[PDB]
Formats: C-alpha cells, structure tokens, sequence
C-alpha cells in the first residue's frame, strides 16, 4: 500500500509528511556524504554538528497569484540565519552541506497551475544594465526573501526577465537541471535531494552560494469561481551532512 | 609512442565509451518501472 | 643522418588534426581531481533529457506563454496544433534537442514527443496525436491524421503521454538544416471526444509539451552552429 | 546492437507510454512500445559526440596585433603595439565559449597554435623577416615594460620564438587553481559591497605578451598574431541550458537590453504547418 | 628515403622544451667530481630552514632594527604586532621563504613561524600567537583574536616557540603574488599576562622572528621573480 | 473538513526554556510535524521526553 | 634514444626524488628529539 504519493522525511527533530508526492528527486543521482579524506586539503578537523543543524526550516511563505513570474533562494544564503546552521556558518572560515528541499503547494480538484522546482549548480545572474555591469552583493544574498522576479528592476541587481533564467538561457531548458514540478491536478509538493556540487573540496559560505532553488509558475493559476484568485507557496529545507571548518572571530559580510 | 615527457603533451584522449543517462535521466528516489504505473 | 622526403600538406595547421607537442611546463603537477556529481561523457547522454518545446510560437516577443498549448473545452472533431518535423528549425530550434543537433550536420534515429495535461483534476478529454511519415501533406482533419502513426490519449490520473516519432526513412541520415529530400514529416494533435470542466470551472486549459531522442539517435558530421555569432571580440 | 527490436500487436494492462512527467524523470520510451517495430541495428557507436571529441579540435581564442617600427621617440611602447599582449581568457570569441558553456566545471590540458602573419600596407621595397617572441608573464611577474626590457629575457618564464608566417605550437598542462575550470561561479572574491561578480575573479592565470625581436627597417610591418586553442584530456560536469542571447562581456552572463526575440514566431497559426 | 610530413611549430624554439644536441666539442674529458659537503637537490629542501622576518618594518631605511620586535614590560591587554599573511609580499618578501615563493606562481601548505624571546633571564612574560583563517578581519583585540588558531606562551627557559599556521583553505592552491579569493589570513601577537623585568633592570626587550615552510608544502608553475630587474648589461 | 478541500499545518513542540513561540518561525526552529491533510486522516505526533531531570510534578 | 655519442648531449636529467633538508635544518652535533627538552 506504498505509494510514490505518501511520504515522511525525518531529519533531525523535524517531521515532513505529504500524502500527495510525486516521487523525489535526488541530483545527479548522488545523495549527499561527507568529505572524504582522499579529497580533503585543509588540515583542519572539521565540526560536524549533526542534528542541531540538519533539520527542517521552513522559510516565510510566498502567495502565487496570477501575475506571478517565479521567485529565487539562493543557498546556503536563504539559511543564513536560521538557528545553529546560521551561527556555524558566520563562525567557520570554511562549510560545506548538501539539503533536502521540500516545495509545498495544495490546492483543489477545481484549480489549474504548474509550478517548475529546479535546483541550478553555480546560477550566475546577469545584471540588467548589459554590458559588464555586475550584480553587487546585496542582490544576490537576498537572504530567506530571495528574489523577487516580478519586482522591479534596481541598481546593482540582477535582471528579473523570466524566459531567461536570470542568465542568457531559455526557460524550457532548465529542464536539463534536477527538477520536478507541482501541477495541482497531480502533485502538492516537490522534493529535490541536492549533494554537494563544487570544484574545491569545502568553501567560504558567504562569499559563494552553490545553487538557486527557483520556483517558477508555468501554466498560470486558475481558480475556480468566484474562489480567491492565490495559492501560498511555502518552501522548507535542510542542510544534510553539514561539515564547518576554520573556526575563529565571525564574519561581517555587506549590508 | 610518446616523444615527450610530460603527460600534457599527449594527443587527443579516446573514447569514454562510458556513456550513462540515468544521472540526468531518471535521478529519481524511487525507481520507476516503464509501463507500471507512474504514482500508485 | 637518416634520409627523409617531405611530403604535400608539410607545415600545414589543420584544426582538426590530433599529435603531441612540447609541454611549456615541464614538470608541473596539476592540482588533484575531486570528486563532483554530474560527470557528461557524451552528447548523446543529454539529449535524451526531455526539455520543453515553445510550441505555441504565435506570439510577438518571446514570452512563457509560448510553451502553453491551449484548449477549449467542448470542441469536437477539431485540430490542437500542428508543426513539421525540422528538428533543426522553428519550435525545435531553441530546445536542448534543436540545440545540439545544430553542432551536427547529420541525424538519424527516434524522437520522443510528450505532452502533459494541466487542467483541474476534475475534468476529462481525449486527444490523438499522429505522426505524418514524409510523402503526404500536414493532414487537414483528423480523418487524413489517423490514418498514420497516431496515439489516442486518454487524460487521467497518468498525466504526460510519450508519443514516439519512429525512424521511417528511406535514405539513414537526413539533414539537420531542413532540406526536402531529407524531410520528416508533420505532427498534428486533435480533439478525439473533447475536454470537458467540472462545474465551477472556466477558461482554457494547457498542455506542456516536451521532446527529447531515443536512444536509438545518431548525430555525425560536427560543424558550426547558426545560433551564435558576433561582430567585435568581447573584453573583460 | 539491436537499434529496434521486432515488436508485434500488444492487448495490455501494462502502458508504457503512459507516465508523469511531474516526477523529474524521462522514461525511456521506444518507437516499439507503441507500434510494431522489425529488427533493426546501430552500426553506430556515437564516437563523434564524445566531449573529448566536442572540444577537442582548434577553435580561434584570439586576435592580437604588434608592429616593428622605430621605436625612437615613443614614450609608451606598450600603447604603439611594439608589443601586446592578452590577459588571457577563453570568453573572448564567442564560438567556443558556447560551446564550453554547456557545462558548469571543465578540466582540460590547452594545445596552443599561434599563427602570425605579416601585412606591409604602405610601400616597402620587400617583406622583412621578422621574429616573435611569445611570453607568458605569470601573474606575480615583472610585466614587460619596453620592447627590449630585461623581462624579455624570460629566463624562468616560458618562451617560444618562431617566424612570422610560421606557426608555433605547444601545449600547456591544466593550470587550474582548484579541480577544475569554473564555467560559473555565483560568488564574489570577498564579501564586500563592491566586489566584481562571477568568474572574472576566479580566471586571473596573468596573460601571455607578444612582441617582434628585430630591430626596426626603413618601413613598418603589421604583424597580427591569431591564438587557436584545442581541448585535449576532457573532462566535464553538469551540463546547462545551451546559451540563448548575445554576449556582452568576458565572464559574466549578462545579455544585452532590448535584445531581439530568440524564438522564431509562427508565420501562422498554433495549427499551421 | 622514409616520407615525412613536418607540423605546425617546426623551427620553433621554446625555452622550456628539453631536446639532445650535439656536443661542440667531442671528446672531452670533464674533471672528476671530488666530494663538497652541502648539495641541495630541490628548493623544498631549502625553505623548510627559518630565517628572519624583518618584522619591525616602520623604519625608513633598511636596518638591524627592523628585525626586532620590541616589547614593553608592565603593559596588559595590548597588541604586540599584526601582519597580513601574503607570503609573496610586505614582510615576508625579503626572507628565504619569501624570496623562493617569488620563483613560483602557486604555493599551498603550512607555514611555521617562531618568536625567540631575547630579554633578561629574570624576566618573565606570556604572550598569545593567533592565526585568523581568511573571511574575517585582522582581529582588534585579544578577546577577538583568541577565537582563532592561537597558542598561549610562556617565557621561559626554552627561549624559542613555534606556532604553525596550518593550511585553513577551500581552493587547494593560492597565488604567491597578493590576490584576494586566495588570500590566506591575519597573524597577530598580544600580551596574555605582561612582560615583567627584574629590578636593576629596564627599558624594551625585543623578539626574534623567523618563518620557514612545514614539510608539507608545495610550490609550482615556475616564473620570473619581481625582486630583480636592470636596466643595461653588465660588464666586467 | 469536506473531502475536497485540502490544508497544510505544522505542529511544533518547545521544550522548557524558551516562550511559546510567537509566529510560525519561531515554532518552526523546535520540534515540528508539517501535516498534510488527506486520505489519511489523523496526525500523530509526539511530545518527546525533552527534560533535565527525570521526574515533573503532574501539578 | 641517445642519437649522439657524448653524454653532454643528452637531455636534462631526471627528478633527484633526493630530497633531505637535515644537513640544512638540523646540523646539531647531539640530536635533538621534538618534544624533549631543548636545553636540558
Ligand atoms: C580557461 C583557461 C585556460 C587558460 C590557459 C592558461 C595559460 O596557459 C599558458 C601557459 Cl601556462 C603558457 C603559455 C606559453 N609559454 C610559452 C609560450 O606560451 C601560454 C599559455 Cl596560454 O587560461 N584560461
């Protein structure tokens, strides 16, 4: 009576259940480890502080309306100040984790919608402006807020043009990134296992963020009549396997 | 037969002939079989 | 000294040629692999992901409306879509598959097609999808379809059907630049009973629609891509 | 290898073209899992797509130019192209960087081919025969100030001399400072406010200086010296979306505003041919 | 007469490339090797003995002094010294270590740095060492640089202490010329107790610095140092 | 609720020392259920021994 | 393969993989062990 529908993640003293799945999916086919010595530089012992880090924070929800063009975390950044795994982070020189995000999104047997969940390796985003404009710092360290892809374009931020990833691609190839979608007819949540992906064995938390969590409307909400035009959108993750390293003062970062 | 000493100099490397899709394919948790049912 | 004779293409620098050559850092150690998840050997691993196809191209400026197929409820007898089958071209040209087959002169082999219903869970329709193998026009009307290689879909609680267009060919390799001789085929797409909402309900309802290879594709002959060029080099 | 197998009529509980695409997955359908197929094979293997082939052939990086002429009187050889040089990079043209931003992290050894050729376009009584002198200045280096400074005498920094029309070539072994060659990098140096962003941070290997070791004639030689670079020992990891705008700048990912539409409107109808 | 094909680069001189010629003078009979004590065999060998840090920096003309840290007896909580650590650059750049590192493009591995107390034997102090890993700042007191790598002090019989400034990094290499993303840390000194002199005694003692690399180290891809230069040939 | 409505809680569990969570983040950060409610109707979650002492008084 | 008869013409010569700093970093008369006292 096992279902692909029905499942219950428990990671540390938190609980998820979802009794309307649609299978997950783990990138890459990897889950995430930890750092094996044979590939490990730093000599440092690392700290590895299991269950009070690797647990479930769920981060403030979002509201999908029909004008919505989709929204951008950025990790570890949209956890950097949550609980112990925060703390950590500013207090090690060096981190590493890999997470289980879990996209909630329910709805009725009336409403329409798809929601892409797409996990992209090293998103680099574009700025507005053209040129050899950067992205100042600020703008891509949104924090639990993340990005906002029907706000406005600012200064020093990055463009927010949809059918264009934030970088020069197209949005039907994201699809060659680990993704699942939410269609309300079928599906109510999504769930991505993401290990570990960068080309130094550990790194600085702060000044690197190794993927984007994008979730991004695709068929446009439809409810049904005379019902309230939006659905919340809410997004919970957790580090998995998280190693800190080069412990010291405390990092001040922009802003 | 190699002239020179360093592995850099080397020519062209020969086919990986690896070649595995599911990575990309079908990186999900639990395995899908064709033809039964996608969600039970 | 041992005597040698020099031959034509002497001095030549060919691209594409492959031989060994001085390394300029002699002795230099590279710093070690480690491991990252992902590893691509082969284009042919890719293209068997599916990607999205922007089917719906009739708008003016690209817009993510343009991956929406729409639908009407209650039609009968009518036609969804249709297209030919230039991988290289049109709706398949901006796709991961369109995009890659661009870097070959050549392709050969099976493509598959899905489409994946997004209308409320209440609601119900039936759809035939056909494959036009080259030789006969874009069928008019789903009598002309049928008669092809065509699927009747029927929408359910299984939300994407996986249509196959099978290698039928005369000569093994067609041209990835559309080209007649060389041609594929039409898709066409038509309502075989009609969508139908639950009470309550209103409006269109889309499909998405996806296309990747079999495994059973070939792709030869590498050349350059028309989906990029430049006019002056770039600079940091 | 069996390309198709036979396949005949099929009455079943069991449809495998049936599945949801929600799930992330493309299940591995086959032309015979839904008509009758005969047996059919490959005779293919997929050489031809391999990633060491893919970016293993020479593509042009780089167009620089130098001249020979009398250096008397200039204050500033460096701005007289009595020498150049290329703070070496592979964004540079377009046409390879494409094709290298299929993937996310690259490892690779460069074979290097330097073509140089001459151009004397104001009246000469013939074509000199002028020597170039390749350098590459290690970041950290004592960059070449003049023309014949005592930088050139790169007696620890790896030089070729070669003629002009000729071409020189070598190969470099992966001077990467991690694993690999980061394609993208969403990150910063530092966490400052006003730090660079992406990989222009990350690809600073210094940059290669070229100039002409003879001394000046009566006339004035264009040397244009083209840079080739060939991929060999590939390696690559998680392939991106293909590149669908123009590019602006080496080493970031910005498009250009008011950019045209990338995807071909229909000459007709959703239903149209 | 075997056909032959000559490839790009023919003629070309590379000065790194490591070929047979023949010898000017055949025949010759080179004077034996008789034994001298000291042969090195590779840099490494060589950077693993300490030398001094002219640590004391601030005069304005090279001297003895600068050499010599000095210390203040009766002073509590206060800060001794603090550097930066661009082993390429500023205080390092003049010593062994320093001026090998300038041969090479990429250094990874541990430092060792050591402090020789010079102060009368009656005297007495305990000192705090802290190295902070790159990410934050060069620490502002104590209470700030005690959180990082440090070792507690004491003066005593044995006159010499080392602390180690074991490899804290993500990117296996860093450059050897100052570059941020590589960048490796702060070092920096501060009273733990006090100095405190004997009576009949006074005024500034001074501490010794030297630096030497650990045995793990490792230097690669040669260049040319920016710690000399001319401007016309030398004669005789 | 009707069969064809559909709703996603979280129970959260704090133990000594801290308030009673004021907004969801907070509860969010101890132990905590999403519960999401379907053909399965009831919710079991448990309040874990979290405690120094080994005995509390049932006043 | 030497192609010439002198052995000046042959190509350089190979990694020493010698390798011992002692005569440099520890020329003390009586050993020293890290760990015991410098000075006893
Ligand atoms: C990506 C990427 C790859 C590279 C190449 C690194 C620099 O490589 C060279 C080296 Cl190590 C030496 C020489 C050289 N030595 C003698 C003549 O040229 C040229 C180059 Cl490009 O830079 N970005």
């Amino acid at each position: 009576g096992y279902s692909d529908r029905v499942q219950q993640i428990t990671l540390g003293n938190s609980t998820i259940t979802t009794q309307e799945a649609a299978n997950a999916v783990v990138c890459y086919a990897e889950w995430p480890e930890y750092l094996p010595d044979v590939d490990a530089s730093d000599v440092n012992k690392t700290s590895k502080p299991d269950t009070s880090v690797c647990r479930f924070y769920t981060l403030d929800s979002k509201t999908w309306t029909t004008g919505s063009k989709g929204w951008c975390w950025k990790l570890p950044d949209a956890l950097k100040d949550m609980g112990v795994f925060g703390q950590n982070m500013f207090f090690h020189s060096l981190g590493r984790s890999g997470y289980t995000v879990h996209v909630q999104c329910n709805a009725t047997k009336f409403h329409s919608g798809c929601l892409l969940v797409v996990v992209i390796p090293e998103h680099q985003l574009a700025s507005h402006e053209g040129g050899n404009v950067s992205v100042k710092y600020t703008f891509t360290h949104p924090g639990e807020r993340g990005i906002d892809l029907s706000s406005a374009n600012e200064v020093g931020g990055p463009v927010k043009d949809v059918v264009y990833n934030m970088n020069g691609t197209l949005l039907g190839n994201l699809l060659i990134f680990p993704h699942q979608f939410i269609n309300l007819r079928t599906n109510n949540t999504a769930t991505i296992v993401i290990p570990y992906i960068n080309s130094v064995p550990i790194d600085s938390m702060t000044r690197h963020n190794n993927v984007s969590l994008m979730v991004i409307p695709i068929a446009p909400l439809t409810v049904p009549t005379g019902a309230t035009p939006s659905l919340p959108i809410t997004v919970t993750i957790a580090p998995m396997c998280t190693e800190f390293s080069g412990i010291r003062s405390k990092s001040i970062v922009p802003q | 037969i190699n002239y020179y000493k360093d592995a850099a100099s080397t020519s062209s490397a020969g086919q990986s002939l690896s070649m595995d899709p599911s990575k990309f394919t079908e990186p999900v948790k639990d395995l899908m079989l064709k033809g039964a049912p996608a969600l039970n | 000294g041992l005597p040698t004779t020099t031959l034509p293409g002497s001095g030549q620098f060919l691209t594409t040629d492959d031989r060994q050559s001085p390394s300029a850092l002699p002795n230099y150690e590279p710093t070690p692999r480690i491991h990252i998840p992902g590893k691509v050997h082969n284009l042919l691993e890719i293209i068997q992901v599916d990607t999205l196809i922007p089917m719906n191209n009739t708008h003016t400026k690209d817009e993510v409306n343009s991956y929406l197929i729409p639908l009407n409820a209650n039609r009968q007898n009518e036609q969804v879509f249709g297209t030919n089958l230039f991988i290289g071209d049109g709706v398949f040209k901006t796709t991961l598959l369109g995009e890659i087959v661009q870097y070959y002169t050549h392709w050969s082999g099976s493509l598959r097609f899905s489409l994946m219903y997004t209308g409320p869970a209440l609601s119900s329709a039936k759809l035939i999808l056909a494959y036009t193998p080259p030789g006969a026009r874009g069928p008019q009307d789903r009598r002309e379809a049928m008669l092809g290689t065509h699927v009747v879909w029927d929408i359910g609680l299984q939300s994407t059907i996986v249509m196959t267009i099978p290698w039928t060919s005369g000569v093994q390799f067609r041209y990835t630049d559309p080209d007649t001789y060389t041609s594929a085929g039409f898709l066409s797409c038509w309502y075989q009973t009609s969508l139908i909402l639950p009470p309550e309900t209103t409006g269109q309802v889309y499909l998405l629609s996806f296309i990747s290879a079999c495994p059973d594709f070939k792709l030869r002959l590498m050349k350059d891509t028309q989906t990029i060029s430049q006019t002056v080099a770039l600079t940091e | 290898t069996v390309a198709s197998i036979s396949s005949g009529p099929k009455h079943t509980q069991k449809v495998p073209i049936l599945t949801a695409n929600e799930t992330g997955a493309t299940m591995p359908v086959l032309p015979s899992d839904s008509i009758e197929t005969r047996t059919t094979y490959m005779h293919f293997n997929g050489s031809e797509t391999d990633v060491e082939c893919f970016l293993g052939r020479a593509a042009c990086v780089h167009v620089t130019e130098i001249q020979n002429k009398d250096a008397t009187g200039i204050d500033n050889h460096r701005e007289a192209k009595l020498f150049n040089d290329w703070k070496i990079n592979l964004s540079s043209l377009v046409q390879l960087r494409k094709k290298l931003e299929l993937f996310t992290y690259v490892r690779f050894d460069s074979e290097y081919t330097i073509l140089a050729t001459a151009s004397q376009p104001d009246s000469a009584n013939y074509s000199s025969n002028l020597v170039v002198q390749a350098m590459y200045v290690p970041p950290g280096a004592p960059n070449p100030k003049e023309w014949d400074d005592y930088t050139w005498q790169s007696a620890s920094n790896p030089s070729v001399f070669f003629k002009v029309g000729d071409t020189s070539r070598f190969s470099v072994p992966y001077v990467g400072l991690a694993s690999a060659y980061n394609c993208f990098y969403d990150g910063y140096s530092h966490d400052d406010a006003e730090t660079q962003y992406g990989i222009t941070v990350l690809n600073h290997m210094g940059s290669m200086a070229f100039r002409i070791v003879n001394e000046h004639d009566e006339h004035k030689t264009l040397v244009k010296i083209r840079v080739y670079h060939r991929a060999k020992h590939v390696e690559a990891w998680i392939p991106r979306a293909p590149r669908a705008l123009p590019y602006t700048s080496i080493g970031r990912t910005n498009y250009p505003k008011n950019t045209e539409p990338v995807i071909k409107k229909r000459k007709g109808d959703i239903k149209s041919y």
